[PDB]
């Protein structure tokens, strides 16, 4: 879908970015070995990603491929939240 | 853990509260970036089982289990009299109310029969992943390496870090002033000094916690709904 | 002015638990860390999840009747005037964490 | 090792290691000064050149 590919495209740069939050407290913790590890798998399923976009135009089962690589880059996590971890009322 | 017995007599667990640790949320609100898209949503989550934690401590366990040391500490004190002394043990001392202990601290002399095969999987694996940062071998403690940034500061940790004792400050920057040295050629100390993990105490989680309540404090008692 | 009647001061807490840890730590032990499993964990985080939970068993309690292994251990030693217990301050919060 | 009393190298190491050895004729270091001065130029001469 057209308009849901510019929707994606502009919240992929916008998500980019670090502007939100913005009055609430945030802070910024360590860095881990596990976390380097998915940078690296950051790093393949790019590269991957770009091959394939090129290829699809031949050769159509690697719509699958390009697919899953997109997926893996789109939930790659950059700052591990502190909020992943509270409680209820 | 060196607390437990106190724990046992308080009808809690003796086991750390690194165990029991699990998701309660699908989305990770409020949304933070920089993370990319989908993970800004926080639907699928990424965790070494190292993380902080912090906003778990607004529980009324924690308060519970608080003042059921705290009602220790003051019932002694009335039958001896040594209130002072008591109301002044070090945060480290396994009396004290808001004593806190590192996983590894206990993880080679834990029970290890009531634990599910998940925990001790969690427990294998917090002895192997410490292994790995090698921060044993660079002569420092894991709370050394919390350190406040100079942007987006951690307010909490940098009181934390005002409560500890004159000394016990100086012996923190010194070790990271060696650390840094060391870290210049990538080199570790001798063998014989790498850090066993039992020794690898948590002496600043206490003074953190304390500040965290005592800043949440204000909150649940307002002057009015409308007030700074 | 100049005699000094005495009138005793701690007598209402006369014949009050003194005992700490009390009976109750004895009968609501909880050695195996929260009382509730992962699963249920994930359900009682929601309200819609919740609404679901108590709707399993129709015969079962719901939300404004249920109560948790560790609230009632905190009502017996609200109910038993032990001396040593020094009342917690639930979790309050504002409107937007509501 | 909790109260440490010393950087990363002790002096005997660094006194095996990184002190340069001694030349009793030269106790000013003049062939230091001339050799760090003399590898020095050839780059000024590169950017100058370039
Ligand atoms: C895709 C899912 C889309 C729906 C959705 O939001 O699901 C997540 C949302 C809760 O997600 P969560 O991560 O558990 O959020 C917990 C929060 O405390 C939020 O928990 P919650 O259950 O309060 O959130 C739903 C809440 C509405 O919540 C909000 O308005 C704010 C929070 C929304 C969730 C986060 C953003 C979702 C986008 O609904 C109401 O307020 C209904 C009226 C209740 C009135 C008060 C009680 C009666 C008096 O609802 C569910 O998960 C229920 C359906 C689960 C289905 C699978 C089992
Ligand atoms: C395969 C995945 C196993 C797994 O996630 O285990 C962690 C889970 C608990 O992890 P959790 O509850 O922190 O998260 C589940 C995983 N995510 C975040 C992706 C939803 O362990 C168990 O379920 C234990 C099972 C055995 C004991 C009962
Ligand atoms: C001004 C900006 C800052 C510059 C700072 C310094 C940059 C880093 C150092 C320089 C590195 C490159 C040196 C090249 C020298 C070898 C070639 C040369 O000059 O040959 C001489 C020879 C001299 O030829 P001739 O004709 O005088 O020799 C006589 C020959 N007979 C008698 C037989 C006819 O060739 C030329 O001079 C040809 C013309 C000039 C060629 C320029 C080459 C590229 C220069 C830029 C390269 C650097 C990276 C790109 C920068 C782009 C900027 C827009």
């Amino acid at each position: 879908h057209k308009v849901l590919g510019i929707i994606i495209m502009v919240l992929f740069l916008l998500s980019l970015t670090n502007l939100y939050p913005i009055y609430f407290i945030r802070f910024y913790n360590n860095i881990n070995i596990l976390q380097r590890s998915l940078l690296l798998l950051l790093l393949l399923d790019l590269v991957i990603a770009s091959k394939l976009c090129l290829l699809i135009n031949h050769y159509e089962s690697f719509y699958l491929l390009l697919i899953l690589s997109i997926l893996c880059v789109l939930s790659h996590h950059i700052y591990n939240t502190s909020f992943n971890f509270s409680n209820s009322i | 853990m060196n607390d437990a017995p106190i724990l046992a007599k308080l009808g809690l667990s003796k086991v750390n509260t690194y165990y029991f640790q699990r998701r309660k949320h699908i989305f990770a609100l409020p949304i933070t970036i920089p993370n990319f898209p989908l993970a800004a949503l926080g639907i699928f989550r990424s965790t070494d089982m190292f993380e902080e934690r912090t906003l778990e401590r607004y529980s009324r366990d924690e308060r519970e289990k608080t003042l059921g040391k705290a009602a220790l500490l003051l019932k002694e004190a009335k039958e001896k009299g040594n209130y002072s002394e008591l109301v002044r043990l070090d945060p480290t001392d396994p009396r004290h109310p808001y004593y806190f202990e590192h996983p590894w601290q206990s993880a080679l002399k834990m029970d290890t029969v009531s634990l599910t095969p998940y925990q001790q999987y969690l427990r294998w694996h917090c002895l192997t992943y410490r292994a790995m940062h090698e921060w044993d071998r660079q002569g420092l403690l894991y709370d050394d390496l919390m350190q406040p940034k100079a942007l987006a500061t951690d307010p909490f940790l940098e009181e934390a870090i005002l409560r500890l004792p004159y000394n016990q400050r100086v012996e923190r920057e010194r070790r990271l002033s060696r650390a840094y040295d060391l870290a210049l050629r990538r080199e570790y100390l001798p063998d014989e000094d790498c850090i066993h993990p039992e020794d690898d105490v948590a002496y600043l989680h206490p003074y953190y916690h304390m500040v965290v309540d005592e800043h949440r404090e204000q909150h649940e008692n307002p002057v009015d709904v409308y007030s700074r | 002015k100049r005699e000094w009647h005495v009138v005793p001061a701690t007598k209402k807490f006369a014949d009050v638990p003194t005992e700490w840890p009390a009976k109750e730590h004895e009968r609501f032990a909880l050695p195996y860390g929260p009382s509730e499993g992962r699963i249920v964990s994930f359900m009682r985080a929601s309200r819609i999840r919740n609404r679901l939970l108590f709707t399993l068993n129709p015969t079962g309690y719901t939300e404004d009747t249920y109560v948790t292994k560790e609230a009632l251990r905190r009502q017996a030693l609200a109910e038993s005037k032990n001396l040593w217990y020094l009342p917690e301050r639930p979790v309050v919060a504002d409107q937007l964490e509501t | 090792q909790l109260r440490p009393s010393r950087g990363a190298y002790s002096d005997e190491f660094v006194r095996e290691n990184y002190i340069k050895a001694a030349d009793p004729e030269d106790p000013y270091n003049y062939r230091s000064r001339a050799f760090t001065y003399a590898a020095k130029i050839p780059m000024w001469a590169g950017l100058l050149a370039g």
